[PDB]
RNA sequence: UGAGUGUUUGUACCACAUGUACAGGAUAGGUAGGAGCCGAUGAGACCGGAACGCUAGUUUCGGAGGAGGCGCUGGUGGGA
């Protein structure tokens, strides 16, 4: 089952990049550093 | 207690799905579902240890005495003693207090007025919950299941498993809940302990949950009966 | 079943109506007919429910008039506190080895104060006051930088309320001794501090009644308004 | 579209009764006052009836009698 999720910034919590994910191959929240905007630089952004 | 629109899902496998359930103050409700169904997952998230992925539960600001479904024994070498004082805050705000009056010693006229406040809370707090307790404690295990006193100073690792219930549920009485979550509260009981159980919550006068797989239990005391679905993720 | 001296102040009092404060003030002081100089008490039954850990009030109030009656006062110092303690003149100036006399001996003093160091060394016989009472506390005042303000205070009658476990709070406004203009003074001034020191998470109304009594007479019940 | 009766009920006053964990003298509900309090307006002790009761005592009504007790005090207990 793959599905569209969101990827949140854990430290403005904002929500900035969209993605996708299969859940069965990945059950838990998604994590990845990514660029964000509002700050500015790269940190932990995780799906909600 | 209330929920909305509850919902929540391990991974792929879900346990809520628009769920909801809204029970009497004074209700003597016995929660009831197979193995899995999600009925330990009830009482974390009225213990706010979980949160739902989307919906509302609602908790009532009554002090809650939860009997976990399994021991928490946080070290091998704790002693009963120090299990069933645990049960009680009287030693962590002493030992917040005690640091209290050190800061008060250091800190001359800077931090007094947030120092001053912190004591003052936490005398009232202790006062709250009366440290007398150290007596009532003591003679709670001979009223309760006749919890002998050699058992008392040994290690609570070692004691077996009907008594290790009989530990945790005289540990939940000694708290002096208002609302009671009892998950399993019988699991290895003999006949003769679960007599006075049976009566105890039959007298308790305050609302009680009771998560059990015993039918004969259940029935002389539920009123309400809570059935947790584990193919349609209803309440 | 009930003395006739209580029966006729009874008569006297009315249970329907719940007076004013100046003819409840009047009318307690008609109904302690015990020959005595009675503690004139004032009872409130406040709305908020101490089991909230917010809702409960322990405090300490000045009173102009006093209590009527003088209460001695026990200072815990060292150093320039304890000078001001004997400037003070407090009844009774110790320091942490002489809390242990006073543990058994001094005893019957109405109040204890401690400088907010000597708390730390005082704690431990504090423990033992617990169950008294005696041992002071920050928001009660009993803690201050100075003992004199405390001693000048409890010499003037400084009185300490504490809401019970029902939510019933009880004061003495003074003697019977005094005048009932200065009992009614004394009420006033419990009344704004009990006002004062309304919690914020109550609502509805804040006292459910109000209660004026002697020591050895019923009750008066005392309009909220007066 | 108004009268009553009765029944089962929820609320709110007013009457009452109960408060036994441990130790403690013992049936200790909490807080405030509390050195004085109660009794020929019939006290103590005593007899019975009744209620409670954790069986230890507690509370209460009556019968006689007629003036005493209780408290502070004392140690216990967290609390007298
Ligand atoms: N963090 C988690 N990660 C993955 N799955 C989980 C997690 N938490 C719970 N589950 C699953 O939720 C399901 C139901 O939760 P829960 O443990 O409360 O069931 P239960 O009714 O209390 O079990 P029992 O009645 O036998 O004690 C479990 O089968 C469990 O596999
Ligand atoms: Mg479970
Ligand atoms: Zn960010």
């Amino acid at each position: 089952m793959r599905v569209n999720i969101t990827l949140e910034c854990t430290s403005c919590k904002e929500r900035n990049y969209l993605t996708n994910k299969n859940k069965r191959n990945n059950p838990d929240r998604l994590e990845k550093q990514k660029y964000c905007p509002r700050e500015r630089k790269v940190t932990l952004h995780r799906e909600t | 207690m209330r929920g909305q629109k509850m919902n929540l899902t391990f991974g792929l496998e879900e346990v809520y799905e628009d769920a909801e359930f809204h029970l009497g103050d004074f209700d003597k409700v016995g929660i009831v579902g197979v193995n899995g169904a999600g009925k330990t997952t009830l009482f974390r998230l009225l213990l706010r240890e979980l949160k739902l992925d989307k919906g509302k539960i609602t908790i009532g600001n009554s002090r809650i005495g939860y009997l976990p479904q399994e021991i928490i024994i946080m070290d091998e070498k704790m002693t009963v003693l120090e299990f069933l004082a645990e049960g009680r805050p009287i030693k962590k705000m002493e030992t917040e207090l005690n640091y209290i009056y050190e800061k008060l010693t250091v800190v001359d006229d800077d931090k007094q007025d947030r120092l001053l406040k912190r004591m003052g809370w936490l005398q009232e707090q202790l006062e709250y919950f009366d440290c007398y307790e150290a007596e009532s404690i003591l003679l709670d295990l001979v009223d309760s299941m006749q919890i002998d006193f050699d058992l008392f100073d040994q290690p609570i690792s070692e004691l077996s498993g009907g008594q290790k219930s009989k530990i945790s549920f005289a540990k939940v009485l000694y708290s002096k809940p208002e609302i009671l979550l009892l998950d399993q509260p019988t699991n290895h009981l003999d006949s003769s302990t679960k007599e006075f159980v049976t009566k105890y919550l039959k007298s308790y006068r305050g609302s009680v949950l009771i998560i059990s797989h015993d039918i004969d239990f259940l029935n002389q005391i539920i009123d309400k009966i809570m059935y947790i679905d584990k193919v349609t993720h209803k309440i | 079943k009930k003395s006739k001296k209580m029966q006729e102040a009874l008569k006297k009092v009315d249970a329907t109506k719940a007076y004013s404060v100046e003819e409840a003030v009047a009318l307690a002081k008609d109904t302690n007919i015990a020959k005595f100089d009675a503690t004139v008490e004032v009872a409130y039954k406040l709305n908020v429910d101490p089991k909230k850990a917010d809702q409960q009030i322990r405090g300490a109030v000045v009173l102009p008039n006093g209590t009527g009656k003088t209460q001695t006062v026990l200072v815990f110092a060292k150093g320039e506190k304890a000078k001001e303690a004997e400037a003070a003149g407090a009844d009774f100036v110790g320091d942490d080895d002489m809390v242990a006399k006073i543990q058994g001996g001094w005893f019957d003093f109405d109040v204890v104060v401690a400088t907010p160091d000597m708390m730390a060394t005082v704690g431990k016989l504090g423990r033992v006051l617990g169950p008294k009472g005696l041992m002071p506390n920050p928001k009660t005042g009993t803690v201050t930088m100075d003992v004199t303000k405390a001693v000048e205070e409890v010499k003037a009658g400084k009185v300490t309320y504490r809401v019970d476990k029902a939510g019933n709070i009880h004061v003495p406004i003074g003697k019977v001794s005094f005048d009932n203009e200065k009992l009614v003074e004394n009420f006033n001034t419990i009344n704004d501090v009990l006002l004062k020191a309304k919690p914020s998470t109550a609502k509805g109304q804040y006292i459910k009644n109000i209660s004026v009594t002697t020591t050895f007479g019923p009750g008066i019940h005392v309009d909220q308004a007066s």
